[PDB]
């Protein structure tokens, strides 16, 4: 419960996954104002480290420009080389790409990026594990239906995974 | 008007940087990033070391080649284009055919 | 189109980076360290110093040397991949037969 | 009084440093840079390395040339007019149109 | 020098205040005055732009303390759309 | 798979690291201390400095020798072991029988 | 098992510290201070450095010696005595009669 603008009392009900994570790169709007982001059936990233020259990475980003789908990104942080080009190659049409810092706090982000990855059928790259930058196929990365991105929020309106998958996440959290 | 290099040096010009297509599809602007890639704009009178005859260049003019940009690597103006300045020994290979 | 190092330069590239094959039946990733090995993908014409002749190079196009990989090691793209360019002096050893 | 070069050494005076006339009709401030266009005021003796007689310099007196200008380059004034000293060596280009 | 020969009359004014507060108001500049915000940030360089890139106006006053362009030229369907923008 | 050296290159390995034995009796532990003993495993082709053929290597293979361990050595594993590949020059002495 | 220089290299042993002859009568105590006299213990081949032959060390064994402690000088355990190893270079002088 929060405080109303109003004198009068109003519910709000959220459908889906969602976060409170901006996006990086204010300028690639999909299509509508506030700074939203809309992909369509997205392909989504999740590492455990931030993107600055380390743009090499480049073979996974290439291999969804040849898909011709929209990429999404969720990492700790994205840094203004990678922005740069990024930003040109939306708006040029070679790709849309918006990239969402990943939930707060070390452990708290990371514990979190599990379920994202899995609830949209992919894999988080884990630097930790057998896993590097460039080290990674198109089919690792996750799908979903689209997204919506505003300054402050990320939302995902459906991520393509099985339910054995959603369940066997929200079961290992009875722990 | 152009240069005629002082023996030993060759005079090249540098080649587009970061060429759009790195890593894919993946076009990326240029920032920071530099390209060792060049043509052979002229060929000096040869080596002059050990006293003896003059030996010739190997690079012919208006070749492409592969070098080093180092320490012996200069930077003219001439006209109002950039040329490199560099010695027979920094240029490090040939792109041929 | 392949390449043509230009003389004493020799053209390599470098054998897999710590492949999983340290310590026994250990898989061990790589996450900070390089390779030693790599094969000679062009020779150049030879040494120009010391006018009578130019000394051919000891090391055959194909094989797979041990190198010491040095300030004297430059990295460029060709048919997108990563070589290594290093003068005979550079190259410490042939692994044969 | 003036000067004839110490052996391997040329004498040359510089031109003037980014002169107003750069790209176009616009006159482009000085931004502490230097012009590496000269002139041979003088010629040395030679090359008198390797005891192999002492073998003349190829750059004759008045020509113009293209030169780096470095640690080999010195400052000397003469009958209080600024001078260039460099070797044979230092210079990187002719220009002969 | 180059404005006192009459090379060129040209001179510059600082942006409005603060990255995002100078950078947000960089592109009504432009697309009012009918020109193309130079994208350090995005896909452009400082030498790299045209004559035409650069935007119009009848004339401009500046004094120590203010800057003002009495009038860029650019269309209305730019104008609103900047303002469209403006409603969220 | 085994090396062979390339011109005045030699390959020897390390006999043991402080051995407990120096001192007398005493066996004293390894507390930051590397040997300098080495056995030569392979014999490069000889020097190729000044034209000259190619300058053999006072030392044979199999030879025993005692060796200054500087940034020349380098480390590289063979059959799955720590072998060193250094110049002649880093080759001290060597002991006979 | 003793020592076998390798060319150019001189195998010496130091001679005693800051001997208890200093000032006359007086004996100064041994206290951060090092020796450069030694006698060589072993004669390398000899320099090989210039196109044919080898050429002899002026220098024999059981010779009392002055050296230049330098770089090129090196440390060695024989039998757990202490050796330098040093080319001929490095010997400033001989201690005759």
């Amino acid at each position: 419960v929060e405080d109303g603008t109003g004198l009068q009392d109003e519910l709000d009900v959220v459908e889906g996954m969602q976060f409170d994570r901006g996006y990086l790169s204010p300028y690639f709007i999909n299509k509508p104002e506030t700074g939203a982001v809309e992909l369509e059936s997205p392909f989504i990233l999740l590492a455990d480290k931030k993107i600055s020259n380390i743009r090499e990475m480049l073979p996974v980003l290439e291999a969804v420009a040849k898909a011709g789908k929209p990429l999404l990104i969720i990492a700790e942080d994205v840094e203004g080389e990678a922005l740069a080009t990024l930003v040109v190659n939306t708006m040029r049409g070679i790709v849309k790409v918006a990239a969402v810092k990943a939930p707060g706090f070390g452990d708290r982000r990371k514990a979190m990026l599990q379920d994202i990855a899995t609830l949209t059928g992919g894999t988080v790259i884990s630097e930790e594990i057998g896993m590097e930058l460039e080290k990674a196929t198109l089919e690792d990365l996750g799908q979903a239906k689209r997204v919506v991105i505003n300054k402050d929020t990320t939302t995902i309106i459906d991520g393509v995974g099985e339910e054995a998958a959603i369940q066997g996440r929200v079961a290992q959290i009875r722990q | 008007m152009n240069i005629r290099p002082l023996h030993d040096r060759v005079i090249v010009k540098r080649k587009e940087v970061e060429t759009k297509s790195a890593g894919g599809i993946v076009l990326t602007g240029s920032a920071a990033a530099k390209s060792t890639r060049g043509e052979v704009l002229a060929v000096g009178n040869g080596r002059i070391l050990e006293n003896g005859e003059v030996k010739p260049l190997d690079v012919k003019v208006g070749d492409i080649v592969i070098f080093n940009d180092g320490y012996g690597v200069k930077s003219e103006k001439i006209d109002n284009e950039e040329v490199l300045i560099m010695s027979e020994s920094d240029i490090l290979a040939i792109v041929e055919a």
